[PDB]
């Protein structure tokens, strides 16, 4: 019966830059909490009543606000905070979360290594085929895959696996699957995907033949 | 028989941690003569208290109990405890009660590290009957017969400051006897660790 | 240290009822009351239950009221999320918390690990596992193609851990009620085609092992 | 009514700069509150006259 929004849904952070994020609410709420949660685990300690902090957590947290406006702040930014941030009211019944906001590493630009495998012999007896592009290595995220198949566009079928972001080279991969038939694989020669990066200009064409090999 | 009553003993034992927030529920114990929680290894016995083993003997009890806290910090500990008495009986729904509604009730402050180490906290007798039941020769409750005046929770109002070099955690004895103490109706019954 | 560690949970007919439980630990289980939190991977979260110390006050949202039961024994350190009257809304992921006070409001310190429900009606089904070979460099990623499984806890491991600085597992996609994922890996062009290389599927729900190794086109 | 109630608790770290405010709160707006006793005294009055004691 009463909503909170957090107002910024994906956030990129630099280590050592200042990062802001809002839990705003639709009526006057006396306190909100915090959540912490890394990818494959569950939430923490993170912050109770609007500004205390927990234990273990580092001392350069923050959270402010009142009424309907509240805020978490983080003084410098390090590697140890890609998680997810969640908001939480206790006035009325329902005890509405927040929708969660995501805290990302940013890190400087790099070319997409780029590979496109056919679907194996033993996927041919099921009747069907799904063709594969991976993507790897490849900041930011916003990347615009279309399947050039001899020429033409077809965003039919595809079925784009994203990943995480990992905690060691903090890039980015993606897998695009094209969920096709047997007969229908067996129509076109050129089968194309390409990397729309920002800093490239000219999408990176990486392409195989269904008649090679 | 008030040679062995007056006598304050040990009957519990809880540590007071820096990793606690502020208005959690360290402990809650039920006010009573007939609560004690402290057992030994070797041997294998169950530590009464002396309060407890008089009181055992009778069916009815009347009295004012004075609980002593002795906390053990070193001189670079700082915190505060608050000890909050709900009076009701031995069976109530005391969890829900926030740091704040702890403040109605009769409650009491402590501030840790100093020269003296003990509080005593006399509970005052209030109660709707003028005795109150031994129950624990029973086995099913009834509503109406208790043994307990109340709860007595224990929380967390400052946080625990320290250095690096102490400990991070301060353990708290509690002491268990009783003024105006007025027991009758003898019988026989061995009490058993309250293990809350 | 507080251990909160759930049990139960796998997959129920939508209709039929089954019973979770959380497990407590060292610290007092009757100072504080308990509850459950559901995760869904679209949207999250929601609270659905909570119980006081004893067995008596027990909270429900106007979502899951009359479906779901909360109980406890105080005796076993447990808890008890009887649930009855399942649909399509319940498939997600169910949390034990710990609910404690605050200065004026309430606060959930320590979760559990989390039990896994899974409510839809179709069977159980083992996955189908398949390689994936490239159609030159010092850096070759391999793969393998699994499609054919309905329970989402699946295992995939690499050679027993072994190359696992460059193992990019790729998350499973929910189409034509099965989920299908990609596994892959990053092996240098000395390994590969000249060593070997096996993706092992480990599939807990329906108790499969398939073991399919890349071969060179 | 004449006894003492918490009404707040903060915090106070090392990275507070000089003239950071730790707390700033209105002491009669607390008091009016459910949790405390004084409340079943100030629920039903309309008007008061008081001190305030401080510790």
């Amino acid at each position: 019966d009463i909503v909170l929004t957090q107002s910024p849904a994906i956030m990129s952070a630099s280590p050592g830059e200042k990062v802001t994020m809002t839990c705003s609410a639709a009526s006057s709420v006396s306190y909100i909490h915090w959540y912490q949660q890394k990818s494959g685990t569950s939430p923490k300690r993170w912050i109770y009543d609007t500004s205390r902090l927990a234990f273990g957590v580092p001392t350069r947290f923050s959270g402010s606000g009142s009424g309907t406006s509240y805020s978490l702040t983080i003084s410098s930014m390090e590697a140890e905070d890609a998680a997810t941030y969640y908001c939480q009211q206790w006035s009325t019944n329902p005890y509405t979360f927040g929708g969660g906001t995501k805290l990302e590493i940013k890190r400087a630009d790099a070319a997409p290594t780029v590979s496109i495998f056919p679907p194996s012999s033993e996927q041919l007896t099921s009747g069907g085929a799904s063709v594969v592009c991976f993507l790897n290595n490849f900041y930011p995220k916003d990347i615009n895959v279309k399947w050039k198949i001899d020429g033409s566009e077809r965003q039919n079928g595809v079925l784009n696996s994203w990943t995480d972001q990992d905690s060691k080279d903090s890039t980015y991969s993606m897998s695009s699957t094209l969920t096709l038939t047997k007969d229908e694989y067996e129509r076109h020669n050129s089968y194309t995907c390409e990397a729309t990066h920002k800093t490239s200009t000219s999408p990176i064409v990486k392409s195989f033949n269904r008649n090679e090999c | 028989f008030t040679t062995w009553t007056s006598i304050p003993t040990l009957a519990a034992q809880f540590p007071f941690n820096a990793s606690d927030s502020v208005g959690q529920q360290i402990k809650v114990i039920p006010v009573d003569p007939y609560f004690f929680q402290m057992t030994n290894t070797n041997p294998d016995q169950k530590c009464i208290t002396a309060l407890a083993s008089i009181c055992q003997m009778f069916c009815f009890w009347r009295g004012d109990l004075v609980f002593d806290f002795q906390v053990f910090p070193t001189k670079y500990h700082s915190g505060r405890l608050l000890f909050c008495f709900v009076p009701g009986n031995e069976l109530i729904d005391v969890t829900g009660i926030t740091l704040k509604q702890a403040t109605t009730a009769p409650c009491a402050v402590m501030d840790i590290a100093g020269v003296q180490s003990t509080l005593r906290f006399r509970v005052p007798w209030i109660s709707d009957t003028p005795y109150r039941v031994n129950r624990y020769t029973k086995e099913a409750h009834q509503k109406g017969e208790y043994t307990a005046i109340g709860k007595l929770i224990v929380y967390c109002y400052n946080r625990l400051t320290s250095p690096s070099n102490v400990a991070h955690h301060v353990r708290v004895n509690v002491y268990l006897s009783a003024i105006n103490l007025e027991c009758f109706a003898p019988l026989y019954h061995a009490m058993d660790v309250t293990t809350q | 240290e507080v251990k909160l560690v759930e049990s139960g949970g796998g997959l129920v007919k939508p209709g039929g009822s089954l019973k979770l439980s959380c497990a407590a630990s060292i610290h007092t289980f009757n100072c504080y009351g308990m509850s459950w939190v559901r995760q869904t991977p679209e949207k999250g979260l929601e609270w659905v239950a909570t119980i006081d110390a004893a067995s008596s006050y027990t909270y429900y949202p106007d979502s899951v009221k009359g479906r779901f039961t909360i109980s406890r024994d105080n005796a076993k350190n447990t808890l008890y999320l009887q649930m009855s009257s399942l649909r399509s809304g319940d498939t997600a992921m169910y949390y034990c918390a710990r609910r404690d006070n605050t200065t004026a409001q309430y606060y959930f310190d320590y979760w559990g690990q989390g039990t896994t429900l899974t409510v839809s009606s179709p069977k159980t089904t083992p996955p189908s596992v398949y390689p994936l070979a490239p159609a030159a460099a010092s850096m070759v990623t391999l793969g393998c193609l699994v499609k054919g499984y309905f329970p989402e806890p699946v295992t995939v491991t690499w050679n027993s851990g072994s190359l696992s600085s460059g193992v990019h597992t790729f998350p499973a996609v929910l189409q034509s009620d099965l989920y299908t994922l990609s596994s892959s890996v990053t092996v240098p062009s000395s390994t590969w085609p000249s060593e070997t290389v096996t993706c092992n599927v480990a599939h807990p729900a329906s108790s499969t092992k398939v073991d399919k190794k890349i071969v060179p086109r | 009514g004449e006894k003492f109630f918490l009404i707040h608790s903060a915090r106070w770290l090392t990275t507070h700069a000089l003239f950071h405010e730790v707390a700033k709160l209105d002491v009669v707006k607390l008091l009016y509150n459910e949790q405390f006793a004084v409340q079943g005294l100030l629920r039903y009055h309309t008007y008061a006259r008081f001190g305030i004691e401080i510790q």
